RNA sequence: AUACAGUGAAACUGCGAAGGCUCAUUAAAUCAGUUAUCGUUUAUUUGAUAGUUCCAUGGUAUAACUGUGGUAAUUCUAGAGCUAAUACAUGCUAAUCUCGACCCUUUGGAAGAGAUGUAUUUAUUAGAUCAAUGUCUUCGGACUCUUUGAUGAAAUAACUUUUCGAAUCGCAUGGCCUUGUGCUGGCGAUGGUUCAUUCAAAUUUCUGCCCUAUCAACUUUCGAUGGUAGGAUAGUGGCCUACCAUGGUUUCAACGGGUAACGGGGAAUAAGGGUUCGAUUCCGGAGAGGGAGCCUGAGAAACG
């Protein structure tokens, strides 16, 4: 689990808890995974709001592309055209998310150009 | 390899300088009989 | 300039030992006075001259801390240090009580002692100066009154000096000259000892070996006095057992049992203290507890008693046979203790222990039937060894059933004390039934049947390996018993163990129904088992949140029926915790 | 440097027709000061009120930390052999954060001989540098922002973690 | 989604629906008197203006109340006066005849659309209209 | 150019007084010029309200604080020396600043919502409020959104009101701004529309945020006196 | 000048005897809250 | 008023100006609200917030000013001579805090041992237990699994060319006898380090009225999409660069097409009858002759 230089390690194995109703799996408390930006050990802290939806693609690593269809009460043509949204998300050592898989994410500390959300739950 | 080696033509340097006709004060025959060996 | 001089100290090592000793010699030549103070004491001293001396002690501390291996030590620096320390003691104990310059010269003296201890902290087994007795007698005549002065949790000037002098090879010459261990043992046997008492005990335990390897007969008598201090300090390591540093006590007690056997009462006190070492704190580890029991056995091999320490060692073996920890190492030490306890009960114990612990053989099942046909009248350690074999130690199942039935036969042939022994059998079977065991739960059910020697058919049909018509007859027996606090708690515990989150079996609804029916039949016994019904509902309520909440919800709903019948009967109680648990159920409702 | 804004570049949707704006003060990219070895010269630049920033260019006196005891002591710099955040950066021998640079470990010899007595429990491939003098150590501090050269020594696991690389 | 503090929905409007025909009927069927002036005191510039309308004397009463209430004369603020005083007096001499404004009868604005025919008590159930009667 | 909370008549002027910086925010406060001059009318213009500020009659939160645009936010007890004027100003039911008159034993204190508890430096527990009174050392059971009671002679917390289900809460923020009644419901969500819900005359229901609500007492016994109609 | 040397030293030792005592005087109130908690 | 003492040209000083015209046409990217920054800057507002001392007061070097001058000439000048500081920059400074062997009983602590900061940038770790109303009462106890609570899942080893431990003032002669300014001795404003708040800014979550498929593909052609590390940052960030993977958006409307985008979007006041006239913030960004580079500040790529 070390394919890059420069002392791949936690930055002070290490373990913390964001709290607020989201579990930390036992390999993510005491396991060999580094958890650089996975918020359970991580360097990031949790805040903001939590969004939920199924996925479209998980092709690249550390990219979870959620879909999010939601109801909105349209008054214009008085029928509901169905919503769709997208958000990239970093991995977690709890679930290899495949197609389907309604999961939720919490807002924190922009990681790439467009990701502020990291997976905290699978159900 | 995106920005790496764009083989394009660029606008301000297309006439940035101008060549010279005679150039080397030697001859090309002087080049050949200079480094035959 | 403090930071500048700290930089000069951090770069004050680049020159050799010659230049370092030369700079230290120039620092010594400020206010040495070796023409005046190398004989006995100083001629004169001033406040600013002691400030040069306090600065000299501070520069000695900084030089030793910088060069904390070699330090460039010299006898001129030693004489200047002794002159400064004696001038500090003389000024502090000869000046009048105004306390300003006296506290200045006292914090000069404590810092000078700290710089003196730094020299032995840096260069201990390097110089070992043969003219030690000059400075030793100077410091002894200074600190004669420091008898119980170093007895605290932080007093570590002369206590650290005594530990340094005791943790050397040949620098104990000033120790064994007149006295070091006398004043150290006075402050050690002081009754207000804080947790530096364990440090002083470990220092004397390490320092008895240098006084034993010393060829001098004075140091031999001092090692005898260190053993006498180990015998006269029989309350310090008892009262100071507040941490897990009991390995120092186990390392001194083995050393004392290997070294000196001086009194039969001393050996009885050592055996009773090492019996309290296993009957005082439950946080004693395996090697420490094994060495403590082996030290009790080593004192018992010399000078044990015949009745009192016999019963004490029998209780030690009756605890260690229920333990048998650390892959039969504690079992082997317990067999040695039972063979050294020297009684008739101990003789039968060593026989019936060696006949079963013969390195994983069939002699265990041979010896169980052997002592069954030849049942011994000791029976305490026999019931301990046959109840450890009736617990979750896989072999001797029918032998465990025969052992429980034979203990019941002896308890019926007594016809009082062996009924209190059956009370201990029931108090062991309760914790056996409230467990995750498989063979030992069935052995405890067989013991319940042997204690029951309709009800016997009910017990043998609950232990019938059928579980459908068996559980139906168990429900019908609960109905007949409906139409017992600990007894019904044990029956419901066995039923909940047979249906304890085993969700690979059907009729779990009827199993929880039988649990709640036995709980209702115990809750009808309001004069006795109302407390047991409250405890069973409380344990089921804890199980309603402890990681699994499917059948525990129906258990809560069906244990509410005791409350419904009680409220219909009432038509006084504790509404407060019931309403708070209703609020907790409303919080679980918002899940 | 130039910038810090998404306006000059494309997002996760692929947009065009940028032509946005004259760049503001708060998109301030300063020049990349590749810190080297020299005589100690730190430029004291200003930002955000009296927020002085120490931009080190020629720092030497690295405070490198003995790992197993945590003893940050003072030494010199030799050169970085491997740093693939730019593989030309080790060709030009600069000094940035998280670089693995070589140190003459003579004060670490002094501290070992001072608080242990003898000279040479510690690993063998760093005992070879205990004997020779040059040990590998990785920079922690930021000379381009805080102006300092602090670091941590290589001791065993992290040593082989870099020695198998290069 | 989420709430957002809207003074335009907890502000007293009361003027989108204030119609002068309804207000005149309420003044007729009011059964409490109306505070009319001593009869000469309400004409304005010796008759060069009108008498004054009911809205104009209400606004004048409000201005004198605020005037005495915090001790300040109002002013000749140019943009607001060139709008309001000149446009107001020109529609006054257009539509106010003898102290009565007849401008409304020349104006398309549906009565029952905005100001009558209740919207909250719309009673869109037979049961709700039955309970609203009984 | 005005907000809604000040109860400011439109026939006043053109430039509206921006409050200066201070304890509360700009959006949740009224300055002293809009307090004294054109609300309870102890002045007629800015010159004479500056004159009485130089005379120093105002004693808001027990200190003088002579300033025109001093942002008196929620329940800062304005104290005026002449005619012993003690004014606690709270929110009414339609968004304005209702300034209730109180007495001396009630103006001897105030209360404040706790925002955060910190282990800041050197082992010191720590508490802030909407006026930012960094007072030393409360108990460990100070959660967020509880209510301290400030001493107003020194600064110490004297009493403490715990935030839980069944407490009398005041809502300052959003479309519920200025309501009282605190019990139909409790609902703590995980990031928004999370609150304790407030009744009405027919006990209707309402939704707000945690930070937009803060406790003032108990179900029938607040030690703050409240105005009525 | 010397009267200012009196007043500076007196205000300094009074500032010490106020602040460094009051700090521990509410740290002991923290100790009371911790003992009661 | 023979070291100062009022008028006061011209000079240093504190601040002033504290927010003004024209030109080419941006479709929630210009804008408005909102979520967050234990992801960050902050002058001013407000609340808080400092313990290292060896054998009676510290140094020349410049003005203004005089004097000699140059040049057609400037808020252009150069020599010579002095002279001051809250300008420059070296440097003078009592003993109090816990554990308490001993207590003489209340006037109780004498001996001993351990103390003592900030500002910068580096690592290990403090950050499972005991108390009953009850398991058995053997009216004693090993008690936590049950019945409830609690401490609880900045201490240290170093750098840095390190800031400081009041050369500010006011009100009050006041107390003491160390035999003279011997100690002054009480309080409040201004200081002074740091935190939080407030103000403002930057990013960032989401929401918000044209017709558009004859715009069906775009994106890697200012990195496209993400990962790792560094640089730069006020910090988050492919913001930029090395290496690596070939991604990402889209028929549930990507991306692209224009104006009554001198008009529109609540951007806002609404008016007691004008029903899209009728109050305003903003059209987009720039510009101080033209692009470029630099500097100042709490805030700037400055109307100066």
């Amino acid at each position: 689990q070390s394919e890059r230089a420069f002392q791949k390690q936690p930055h002070i194995r290490w373990y913390k808890n964001a709290g607020l109703g989201f579990k930390t799996p036992k390999t993510a408390i005491e396991g060999s995974y580094i958890d650089k930006k996975c918020p359970f050990t991580g360097l990031v802290s949790i805040r903001g709001k939590i969004l939920t939806g199924t996925v479209v693609s998980t092709k690249m690593h550390r990219t979870i592309v959620i879909r999010r269809a939601y109801l909105h009460y349209i008054p214009k043509y008085n029928r509901y055209e169905k919503r769709h949204k997208n958000v990239p998300v970093h991995v977690s050592p709890a679930f290899r998310v495949q197609v389907g898989d309604i999961v939720t994410v919490g807002q924190c500390r922009p990681i790439s150009k467009t990701v502020r959300f990291n997976v905290v739950k699978v159900s | 390899k995106g920005r790496k080696l764009n083989y394009s033509v660029q606008d301000p340097i297309a006439n940035y300088e101008a060549p010279i006709t005679s150039g080397y004060k030697w001859s090309d025959d002087q080049i050949d009989e200079f480094f035959a060996g | 300039n403090g930071s500048q001089s700290i930089k000069a100290e951090d770069e004050k090592v680049v020159m050799p030992y010659v230049l370092r000793i030369f700079f230290g010699r120039a620092q010594v030549p400020p206010t040495s006075g070796q023409k005046r103070s190398r004989k006995i004491a100083v001629i004169s001293v001033l406040p600013n001259f002691k400030k040069p001396y306090i600065n000299d002690f501070l520069s000695l501390a900084s030089e030793r801390l910088d060069y904390n291996y070699f330090f460039g030590n010299s006898h001129q620096i030693n004489s200047s240090k002794a002159t400064l320390k004696t001038i500090r003691r003389m000024t502090g104990f000869v000046n009048i009580v105004n306390s300003t310059l006296s506290v200045l010269r006292t914090n000069f003296p404590l810092h000078t002692n700290s710089v003196l201890q730094p020299l032995i902290y840096s260069i201990a087994m390097a110089y070992y100066v043969l003219d030690t007795e000059s400075t030793e007698e100077v410091h002894l005549r200074k600190m004669a009154s420091n008898l119980r002065q170093q007895g605290l949790k932080c007093l570590s000037s002369v206590f650290e000096f005594v530990g340094n002098t005791f943790d050397w090879s040949t620098s104990m010459e000033d120790i064994y000259a007149v006295v070091v261990k006398p004043r150290i043992s006075h402050f050690s046997d002081e009754n207000l000892q804080q947790p530096s008492s364990l440090l002083r005990l470990f220092l004397y335990w390490a320092h008895n070996p240098s006084l034993y390897q010393f060829l001098y007969y004075d140091e031999f008598a001092t090692a005898t006095a260190l053993m006498d201090t180990i015998s006269n300090q029989h309350v310090k390591e008892a009262v100071i057992g507040p941490i897990i540093e009991a390995a120092d006590s186990i390392i001194r007690n083995p050393v004392n049992d290997d070294h000196y056997v001086d009194l039969v009462t001393l050996i009885c006190t050592s055996c009773l203290k090492i019996l309290p070492s296993l009957y005082v704190k439950l946080s004693d580890s395996n090697s420490i507890s094994t060495f403590l029991n082996l030290l009790v056995s080593i004192t018992e091999m010399g000078f044990i008693q015949d009745d009192h320490v016999r019963s004490r060692l029998i209780s030690s073996l009756i605890s260690i046979l229920k333990g048998k920890l650390k892959k039969l190492q504690e079992n082997d030490t317990q067999k040695i203790l039972k063979i050294l306890k020297l009684i008739v009960f101990n003789y039968n114990c060593s026989w019936s222990d060696i006949e079963e612990l013969y390195t994983t053989i069939s002699s265990l099942f041979k010896t169980f039937d052997e002592r069954n046909l030849r049942v011994s009248l000791t029976e305490l350690f026999i019931e301990l060894g046959r109840k450890v074999p009736e617990l979750e130690s896989i072999s001797k199942l029918v032998a465990d059933l025969n052992s429980y039935s034979s203990s019941r036969m002896h308890e019926y042939d007594f016809p009082d004390f062996i009924n209190e022994k059956p009370n201990l059998n029931e108090a062991s079977k309760s914790i056996s039934m409230l467990k995750d065991i498989l063979l030992p739960n069935i052995r405890i059910g067989l013991r319940d049947s042997l204690e029951e020697v309709v009800l016997s058919y009910m017990v043998k049909n609950t232990k019938y390996f059928t579980d459908f018509e068996d559980m139906a007859i168990l429900l019908y027996n609960g109905d007949e018993e409906a139409d017992r606090r600990q007894r019904a708690i044990k029956r419901l515990g066995e039923h909940a163990h047979q249906l304890k989150d085993n969700s690979i079996s059907h009729y779990l609804i009827p199993m929880i129904e039988h649990y709640v029916f036995s709980d209702d039949e115990r809750y009808r016994n309001i004069g006795n088992e109302t407390q047991i019904a409250i405890g069973g509902l409380a344990q089921h309520m804890s199980w309603n949140q402890y990681k699994a909440l499917l059948r525990r919800y129906i258990s809560m709903l069906k244990t509410k029926p005791n409350q419904m019948k009680q409220a219909v009967q009432l038509i006084t109680l504790r509404i407060v915790r019931d309403g708070a648990e209703s609020k907790l159920t409303l919080s679980k409702f918002p899940s | 440097g130039i910038s810090r804004d998404s306006r000059h570049k494309r997002s996760a949707t692929g947009a065009k027709r940028a032509q946005f704006r004259k760049k503001r003060k708060f998109e301030l990219g300063r020049q990349p000061a590749n810190t080297k070895i020299g005589a100690k010269r730190i430029h004291s630049v200003r930002t955000r009120g009296g927020n002085k920033k120490y931009r080190a260019l020629r720092i030497e006196t690295g405070n490198f930390s003995w790992a197993s005891e945590g003893i940050s002591k003072k030494t010199r710099i030799a050169g970085v052999v491997y740093h693939p955040s730019n593989n030309e950066l080790v060709r030009t021998n600069t000094l940035t954060k998280a670089a693995i640079v070589q140190i003459d470990a003579t004060p670490f010899r002094q501290w070992f001989e001072a608080h242990y007595g003898q000279t040479l429990k510690i690993e063998s491939s760093v005992e070879s540098q205990f004997s020779a003098g040059r040990l590998y150590a990785c920079i922690s501090s930021r000379p381009g922002q805080s102006g300092r050269c602090d670091g941590y020594i290589l001791e065993g696991e992290e040593l082989a973690f870099y020695l198998r690389r290069l | 989604f989420e709430d957002r503090f809207d003074a335009r929905e907890h502000k007293d409007r009361s003027n989108k629906s204030r119609m002068q025909a309804m207000e005149e009927y309420i003044r007729e069927s009011s059964d409490q008197p109306d505070w009319s002036a001593s009869i000469g005191a309400d004409i304005v510039n010796h008759g060069r203006g009108g008498i004054k309308s009911l809205r104009d004397t209400e606004k004048e009463r409000r201005v004198t109340s605020f005037e005495e209430d915090n001790f300040t004369r109002l002013n000749i603020t140019n943009k607001a006066e060139k709008r309001k005083q000149k446009q107001r007096e020109r529609n006054a001499r257009m539509n106010v005849i003898g102290g009565e404004d007849f401008g409304i009868f020349s104006s398309k604005r549906k009565l029952e659309d905005s100001t009558s025919r209740r919207g909250a008590k719309k009673t869109r159930s037979a049961w709700d209209r039955a309970q609203r009667r009984l | 150019a005005a907000p809604h909370h000040w109860l400011l008549d439109k026939l006043s002027g053109c430039y509206a007084p921006r409050p200066s910086a201070g304890p509360h925010k700009l959006r949740e406060s009224l300055p002293l010029i809009v307090f004294l001059r054109n609300r309870l009318k102890y002045a007629l213009n800015g010159r004479e309200v500056k004159a009485i500020l130089m005379q120093r009659h105002v004693k808001v939160d027990g200190k003088v604080r002579t300033d025109t645009t001093y942002p008196a936010g929620f329940m800062d007890v304005i104290t005026l020396d002449a005619t012993n004027e003690n004014f606690r100003l709270v929110y009414d039911v339609k968004g304005r600043f209702a300034v209730h008159r109180i007495t001396d034993e009630e103006a001897s204190y105030k209360l404040g919502k706790v925002k955060k508890v910190q282990l800041g430096k050197k082992g010191v527990p720590y508490v802030v409020t909407h006026d930012g009174r960094t007072i030393r050392y409360p108990d460990p059971n100070i959660k967020v959104n509880d209510t301290v009671k400030i001493d107003l002679a020194s600064g110490k917390i004297t009493d403490f009101i715990k935030f839980d289900a069944g407490k009398l809460v005041y809502v300052t923020g959003g479309r519920n701004l200025g309501r009282i009644g605190t019990i139909v419901h409790k609902e703590r969500h995980d990031g928004g529309f999370d609150l304790v819900h407030i009744k009405d005359s027919l006990d209707n229901t309402f939704v707000t945020r945690l930070n937009n609500v803060f406790v003032i007492g108990e179900q029938g016994k607040p030690y703050i006196s409240l105005p009525k109609g | 000048r010397l009267q200012r040397k009196r007043h500076q030293r007196a205000l300094k030792v009074r500032n010490a005897q106020a602040q460094r005592e009051a700090a521990a005087e509410y740290a002991q109130l923290l100790a009371k809250r911790l003992s009661e908690r």
